[PDB]
C-alpha cells in the first residue's frame, strides 16, 4: 500500500481488524499477569527474594 | 489488634503498590470536563409549517 499514489489510504475490517487488535495487547497482558503474581507472592512469603 | 503490620512490612508495601498501579492505569481513562452534567437535560421538538 505504501507504493501507491499519494493520498490513497487503507483500513482493516472484519476478521482482520480484530486480529491486529489482538496482537497489540499481548505484551501488556503478559506484563500484568507476571506483575500480579510477583506482587501476591511477596504478600505470602514475607520477602522480595523468594 | 493492629500490630500486624509492624512485623510484616512487605505485606504493607504491596497494598500501597497495588493502588498506585491501578490508579495510574485509570488517569488516562478518565474524561476531562469543566463541570459534570449538573444542568437538567433538554429535548427539543422542532416542527415546520412554512
Ligand atoms: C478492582 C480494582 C482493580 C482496578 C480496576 C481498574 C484497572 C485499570 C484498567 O481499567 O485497566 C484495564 C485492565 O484491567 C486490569 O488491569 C484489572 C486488573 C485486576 C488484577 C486483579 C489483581 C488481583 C489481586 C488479588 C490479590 C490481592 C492481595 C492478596 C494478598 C485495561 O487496561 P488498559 O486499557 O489501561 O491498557 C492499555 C494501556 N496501554
Amino acid at each position: 500500500i505504501a507504493k501507491l499514489p499519494k493520498g490513497i489510504g487503507y483500513e482493516w475490517t472484519g476478521i482482520s481488524l480484530q486480529e491486529k487488535q489482538s496482537e497489540s495487547q499481548m505484551a501488556f497482558l503478559l506484563g500484568l499477569s507476571m506483575l500480579v503474581v510477583f506482587l501476591v507472592l511477596a504478600a505470602l512469603y514475607e520477602s522480595w527474594a523468594i | 489488634m493492629s500490630q500486624f503490620f509492624i512485623r510484616r512490612p512487605v505485606f504493607a508495601w504491596v497494598i500501597a503498590i497495588f493502588i498506585i498501579i491501578f490508579g495510574l492505569l485509570s488517569i488516562p481513562k478518565l474524561p476531562i470536563a469543566r463541570f459534570p452534567s449538573v444542568a437538567p437535560p433538554q429535548v427539543n421538538i422542532s416542527a415546520t409549517y412554512p
